């Protein structure tokens, strides 16, 4: 299952 | 970044003459990921080929694995065009047929 | 040990349109899931018969996460653009791997999230999953505005925890064949070079996982020079294949052998021609 929520850079 | 291809072209299971197999051109080590790839029967490009989906290894480089289903003989000839930026040229490599 | 790894690709369209956004899941060396925005679904898709067990709850929430994935990629290959001014008319890549590792002990073992521009490396998050690698300024930038945010705290407590625990359960549905090694199918051919001089390939055929050693010998010491070894490569059922080979003197091929190393091998195996 994936990250909830991803960085930005 | 601009990396070149490896190619290498092959049957997935040993050959023999009549009997059913698959004809893979395995594509890696390249930047940036668009390539043009197929898969020739005598020259020609064959309709019927499916590809995995884009994936990178622990250096960022791509990998594809090009392929078809196919039945191989005593005659027909089999290889891999291949053309991507770092080529001046499309890159031929024929199926070796060596397992 | 284990792995579950995903990888992202990016890759712009300044011509017309949005970038062309490549999602891939693997445990271990068996691709499960997959994401393509020029696919017709705009679904995360299974790639394994394992996953197709998941109900509907978790092919939506995994839907709704890649497409945040995607659009966040969007907004990074903008971003990048602006920190190393480039114009809005090249076509730039942008990729990301992250994931975890279980050891044999069958607990957390390590952590990963690292990202490219371009091919390059742009910055990566340590081993210790509490520090952060930055490549160069642009990523220095980043580097910064991600330890303000405590960016690493975050991810630590998805790769120590969710990340594993997915992991975990993958490992379990899919073990008839996650959990089985396939060990090498091996054997040995000759080409003659002239009259004088052999080729000996050594095969290494069907095998999972895709970590293998094919080495040679010549009267029970290892030999690199005349020996060719090719990199590993998918045979397209979900297995891969090696070989390595050996130039020798003919009538001498007797001296020569291949040694096999696989997971699937309680014992390593000697090939002689």
């Amino acid at each position: 299952g994936l990250l909830p929520e991803l960085p930005a850079v | 970044i601009q990396r070149t291809p490896k190619i290498q072209v092959y049957s997935r299971h040993p050959a023999e003459n009549g009997k059913s197999n698959f004809l893979n051109c395995y594509v890696s080590g390249f930047h940036p990921s668009d390539i043009e790839v197929d898969l020739l029967k005598n020259g020609e490009r064959i309709e019927k080929v499916e590809h995995s989906d884009l994936s990178f290894s622990k250096d960022w480089s791509f990998y594809l694995l090009y392929y078809t289903e196919f039945t191989p003989t005593e005659k027909d000839e089999y290889a891999c065009r291949v053309n991507h930026v770092t080529l001046s040229q499309p890159k031929i490599v024929k199926w070796d047929r060596d397992m | 040990s284990h792995s579950m790894r995903y990888f992202f690709t990016s890759v712009s369209r300044p011509g017309r349109g949005e970038p062309r956004f490549i999602a891939v899941g693997y445990v271990d060396d068996t691709q499960f899931v997959r994401f393509d925005s020029d696919a017709a679904s705009q679904r995360m898709e299974p790639r394994a018969p394992w996953i197709e067990q998941e109900g509907p709850e978790y092919w939506d929430g995994e839907t709704r996460k890649v497409k945040a994935h995607s659009q966040t990629h969007r907004v990074d290959l903008g971003t990048l653009r602006g920190y190393y001014n480039q114009s809005e008319a090249g076509s730039h890549t942008v990729q990301r791997m992250y994931g975890c590792d279980v050891g044999s002990d069958w607990r957390f073992l390590r952590g990963y999230h690292q990202y490219a521009y371009d091919g390059k490396d742009y910055i990566a998050l340590k081993e210790d999953l509490r520090s952060w690698t930055a490549a160069d300024m642009a990523a220095q930038t980043t580097k910064h505005k991600w330890e303000a945010a405590h960016v690493a705290e975050q991810l630590r407590a998805y790769l120590e925890g969710t990340c594993v625990e997915w992991l975990r359960r993958y490992l379990e549905n899919g073990k008839e064949t996650l959990q089985r090694t396939d060990a090498p199918k091996t054997h040995m051919t000759h080409h003659a070079v002239s009259d004088h001089e052999a080729t000996l390939r050594c095969w290494a055929l069907s095998f999972y996982p895709a970590e293998i050693t094919l080495t040679w010998q010549r009267d029970g010491e290892d030999q690199t020079q005349d020996t060719e070894l090719v990199e590993t490569r998918p045979a397209g059922d979900g297995t891969f294949q090696k070989w390595a080979a050996v130039v020798v003197p003919s009538g001498q091929e007797q001296r020569y052998t291949c040694h096999v190393q696989h997971e699937g091998l309680p014992k390593p195996l000697t090939l002689r021609w």
